[PDB]
């Protein structure tokens, strides 16, 4: 995350990291019951083996309540290429479930309609990670937060080298230094309704993080809300 | 549904909650049955 601030504690109980052989993050994810975990398809690439680790606000630092899951089951949806990057998604089935508590929750997921409707217009949404801190520099050793505005699509496709499908959605800032970043991806886009969190897009990718006059794009959840449910009972 | 969501606390009047939520007397408010609810930050 460039920009933004560290979660406070409790904040962001449904970020989930995905770690590599080296011990190390390289992808973000959402925690969405005690089996499932909600990633970017394109992660899956960047890893022979991975695990999952829950409750960590600090890589640096081992404090209570963090856990790591093998995976179980990887389901990677069948249309992700990367041509496009489209359809970019996918969730993990944990070995053992996940335990609930402090810094460790699942997001919502809303009903397709209603979020097209009720979420999806609302003025902002969350990302949060672990990823890079600047386009060219190191990745955060701390969990970090950034509200980000929607961004309209057509404003984004004008913006954008590549093609902005309907599975995908645009937010975040023309100029100003605040965006998601590399090692983010994966990661959760939540909107608030009220005061419930709803999951609503997958971090996905950028070009570059934080340039003026680019957006930072995001899978849709709301046009794999079927697939997620099909997915999660199998 | 298009006014103030029809009230609801969640999802659109006819309401309803997301998993882990019970709705209301009211039938608008939703309740939550776990300590953990999803969608929640958490508090010690
Ligand atoms: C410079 S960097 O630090 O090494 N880094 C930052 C960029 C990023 O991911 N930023 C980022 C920024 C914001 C958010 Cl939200 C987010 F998830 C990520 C990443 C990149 O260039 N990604 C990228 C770019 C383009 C496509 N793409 C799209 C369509 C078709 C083909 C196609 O290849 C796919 C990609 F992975 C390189
Ligand atoms: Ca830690
Ligand atoms: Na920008």
């Amino acid at each position: 995350i460039v920009g933004g601030q560290e979660c406070k504690d409790g904040e962001c109980p449904w970020q989930a990291l995905l770690i590599n052989e080296e011990n190390e993050g390289f992808c973000g994810g959402t925690i969405l019951s005690e089996f499932y975990i909600l990633t970017a398809a394109h992660c899956l690439y960047q890893a022979k083996r991975f695990k999952v680790r829950v409750g960590d606000r600090n890589t640096e630092q081992e404090e209570g309540g963090e856990a790591v899951h093998e995976v179980e089951v990887v389901i990677k949806h069948n249309r992700f290429t990367k041509e496009t990057y489209d359809f970019d998604i996918a969730v993990l089935r944990l070995k053992t479930p996940i335990t609930f508590r402090m810094n460790v929750a699942p997001a919502c997921l809303p009903e397709r309609d209603w979020a097209e409707s009720t979420l999806m217009t609302q003025k902002t949404g969350i990302v949060s990670g672990f990823g890079r801190t600047h386009e060219k520099g190191r990745q955060s050793t701390r969990l970090k937060m950034l509200e980000v505005p929607y961004v309209d699509r057509n404003s984004c496709k004008l913006s954008s080298s590549f093609i902005i499908t309907q599975n995908m959605f645009c937010a975040g800032y023309d100029t100003k230094q605040e965006d998601a970043c590399q090692g983010d991806s994966g990661g959760p886009h939540v909107t608030r309704f009220k005061d419930t969190y709803f999951v609503t897009g997958i971090v996905s990718w950028g070009e570059g993080c934080a340039r003026k006059g680019k957006y930072g794009i995001y899978t849709k959840v709301t046009a794999f809300l079927k697939w997620i449910d099909r997915s999660m009972k199998t | 549904c298009s006014l103030d969501n029809g009230d609801c606390d969640q999802f659109c009047v006819v309401c309803s909650c997301a998993r882990g939520y019970t709705l209301a007397d009211n039938g608008k408010a939703c309740i939550p049955t776990g300590p953990y609810p999803c969608g929640k930050q958490t508090l010690e």
